[PDB]
RNA sequence: GUGAGGGGAGUGAAAUAGAUCCUGAAACCGCAUGCAUACAAGCAGUGGGAGCACCUUCGUGGUGUGACUGCGUACCUUUUG
RNA sequence: GCUAAAACUAUGUGCCGAAGCUGCGGAUGUAUACUUUGUAUACGUGGUAGGGGAGCGUUCUGUAAGCCGAUGAAGGUGUGU
């Protein structure tokens, strides 16, 4: 029923993916790529290449339309963050933390 | 200053409810037939008629 | 599980008249609120609403005992730092007989969503005329 | 002889934790919070066991009285009329009759009122 | 059966099991562990020659 | 038609043909139970009210079996005193099935 | 993007055994379904309780939610408290 | 909110009112009587610091060259009792 793509490694974190992810949820693949290509944000790419990964898999897979397509669920998943020291004044150190996601992407109809 | 307890998720939530994001106006091209931002030049150069850099 | 309650969609409410000419407010307020928290009827329970509408003719004839024409004050304040408004009874009654009944009667109904919802069936009028005619009320003793 | 603490104290920790099931915010989630609110919610239910009888007692007189005075006496003297009248009747199925046959608690009333006279 | 490795038990009475301190509260000892509240003897080497 | 019966230091109001529970009572399963002991009988409209009690009046009922309920925690626990206790409960009850208000 | 990553095919008893590789829990974070929630004030529960949605050994039954309502100011130490 | 009171003085009938007493069911400690002698009987069963009694789980050793187990052990996750 559903095709599926994954994206693992986005080196972008879930709280600023999910708002682009949230925008395409439920439209068709047309009008979700159209939104994806004039937008400015930086996870938009990276969903966008997702999708278009899913629609190439549902294309020559399962040998499905392209025009009966749509976003039938996506979402976003927390991944494994580096860690790493930043040095603060009078001597103090902080922790810093560089977050990654992976994107689930599953077209249906 | 700081806080003195934990702000449960719901709160949260709550306060990250106006965060949505919203589309941009994007119009059909009479004379390309390509989608493109409404009051702005096509990428290959094209707007109103008029063709930007003559190739 | 003998001891049933009363099904709010099967309560019906009948609308009553009484006529506040030439009687104390206590007792009259007593028997509004009785008669409006339902406690006369068999069915009777306390987290449901079994009521009945009571409309009130001549407000403004209401009449107390003793000094209290002069003496009775209504306080009401304002959050702001000197906003403490005081009323006597007689102008209260004269320009607004329905505050009077209506507090009269929310300081001794419940204190809560029933309570609102129980002080909503009751009609004040200063007139001797109502306009709720189409549901035929029945007069009432007191 | 070394011995490990995991299985035995998660297995309490996890029936701690559905005892609680339904509750809002880490009182539902951490085991620290779950432990006080199901202590908690055991001695309120051991106080309301106690709390319903008054409470359903209170509400028979209510409905009895309410029979009574709608058949023309009051709930005093149609108790003491029936106490007089040698009759056992309960209070909860004098309310029970009063909600449901009016014509039976008009009968008892009635006895009432004539072993009072 | 009789007369095996596993059907040998002492007398009633012979064999006992020794306290435990601190270890709960329905345990009987509790969390002081029958020293009571604060004090010399409550200490560890708490006591007098 | 009904009637109002005395049972395990109770009172009840059965209908013919209705499923009740009482106290534990010593009778074996498939006896049949005579009460003895009515308080009053309503035929609808003709009211019978035996202060006493019901004179030739008996509600007989059928006994279906013995059973406990569903478990009870009771907790018990003192603040900042060092003392708490639990305990479990399952009260004991016999299903009754009126058969019979002749009378 | 001749990248990372993923979907097919294939090996394998097993690929949510794919090299971040036995089993793989909790805190923490998403998605979907069911119910409740935008005129009513507080240790967030407990005793009652109408309705709604799926199950059926079709009930004075089960599983979730639960408007309305009485009562109710966390835990441990130290203290006369 | 209350004025021949819903205030005060005296008196009489009723009623409400607790985990008090009684009604039914169940559990446990002590002491006596019984004709296997474990069922009755009476008194009891709030509790910190404390003293006494009885038990539930985990690891290892003998019983154990035994018993269960790829027709699925240990562990994890729900349900019923
Ligand atoms: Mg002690
Ligand atoms: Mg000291
Ligand atoms: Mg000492
Ligand atoms: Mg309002
Ligand atoms: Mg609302
Ligand atoms: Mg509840
Ligand atoms: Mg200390
Ligand atoms: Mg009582
Ligand atoms: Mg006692
Ligand atoms: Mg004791
Ligand atoms: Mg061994
Ligand atoms: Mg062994
Ligand atoms: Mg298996
Ligand atoms: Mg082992």
């Amino acid at each position: 029923m559903e095709v599926t793509a994954k994206l693992r490694g986005a080196a972008i974190s879930a709280q600023k993916a999910r708002l682009v992810a949230d925008l395409i949820r439920g439209k068709s693949v047309a009008h979700a790529l159209n939104i994806l290509n004039f937008s400015n944000k930086k996870a938009a790419v990276l969903v966008k290449k997702a999708l278009e990964s899913a629609i190439a898999n549902a294309e020559h897979n399962n040998s499905l339309d392209v025009d009966d397509l749509k976003v039938s669920t996506i979402y976003v998943d927390e991944g494994m963050s580096l860690k790493r020291i930043m040095p603060r004044a009078k001597g103090r150190a902080d922790r810093i933390t560089k977050r990654t996601c992976h994107i689930t992407v599953k077209v249906g109809v | 200053a700081v806080q003195q307890n934990r702000k449960s998720r719901s709160r949260r939530d709550m306060r990250r409810s106006h965060d949505a994001l919203t589309e941009n106006a994007l119009t059909v091209d009479q004379a390309t037939g390509e989608t493109h931002r409404r009051h702005h030049v096509t990428k290959d150069g094209f707007y109103r008629g008029r063709q930007l850099f003559a190739k | 599980m003998k001891t049933l309650s009363a099904k709010p969609a099967e309560v019906q409410h009948d609308w009553f008249v009484v006529d506040a000419t030439g009687k104390t407010l206590g007792r009259l307020a007593t028997e509004i609120a009785r008669r409006l928290r339902g406690k006369h009827k068999t069915s009777y329970t306390p987290h449901v609403d079994t009521g009945d509408y009571i409309i009130v003719i001549n407000a403004e004839q209401v009449q107390v005992t003793g000094n209290k024409a002069l003496d009775k004050k209504y306080y009401r304040h304002t959050e702001f730092p000197g906003g403490l408004k005081e009323t006597n009874f007689e102008k209260l009654v004269a320009h607004k007989p329905e505050e009077i009944f209506e507090r009269a009667v929310k300081g001794m109904l419940p204190k809560g969503p029933l309570g609102y919802a129980m002080i909503k069936k009751m009609k004040v009028y200063a007139g001797s005329e109502h306009p709720h005619a189409a549901q035929q009320p029945q007069v009432l003793d007191i | 002889a070394r011995v490990k603490r995991g299985v035995v104290a998660h297995r309490r920790h996890k029936k701690i934790l559905a005892r609680a099931k339904g509750y809002y915010g880490a009182r539902s989630r951490v085991y620290r919070v779950a432990f006080q609110a199901v202590i908690k919610a055991g001695q309120y239910a051991y106080r309301d066991r106690r709390q319903k009888k008054r409470q359903f007692r209170a509400l028979w007189i209510a409905r009895i009285n309410a029979g009574a005075r709608q058949n023309g006496l009051s709930y005093s003297r149609m108790i003491d009329g029936l106490k007089k009248a040698q009759v056992i009747i309960d209070r909860r199925v004098l309310a029970d009759i009063a909600m449901h046959d009016a014509v039976a608690f008009a009968a008892l009333a009635e006895k009432a009122k004539g072993a009072l006279a | 059966m009789t007369l095996r490795l596993n059907e040998l038990a002492p007398a009633e009475g012979a064999k006992r099991e020794h306290r435990r301190l601190g270890r709960g509260i329905g345990s009987g000892v509790g969390k002081t562990g029958g020293r009571g509240i604060k004090g010399q003897k409550s200490r560890k080497s708490g006591g007098v020659r | 038609m009904y009637a109002v019966i005395q049972s395990g230091g109770k009172q009840h109001r059965v209908v013919e043909g209705e499923t009740l529970k009482v106290e534990l009572l010593k009778a074996e399963s498939g006896a049949t139970i005579t009460f003895d002991d009515v308080l009053m009988v309503v035929n609808g409209d003709n009211i019978q009210i035996g202060a006493p009690v019901v004179a030739g009046a008996k509600v007989t009922a059928e006994v279906i079996g013995h059973g406990r309920h569903d478990k009870i925690r009771i907790i018990k626990m003192r603040r900042r005193k060092h003392y708490r206790k639990q305990q479990g409960h399952r009260q004991w009850f016999t299903e009754l099935k009126i058969t019979g208000i002749s009378g």
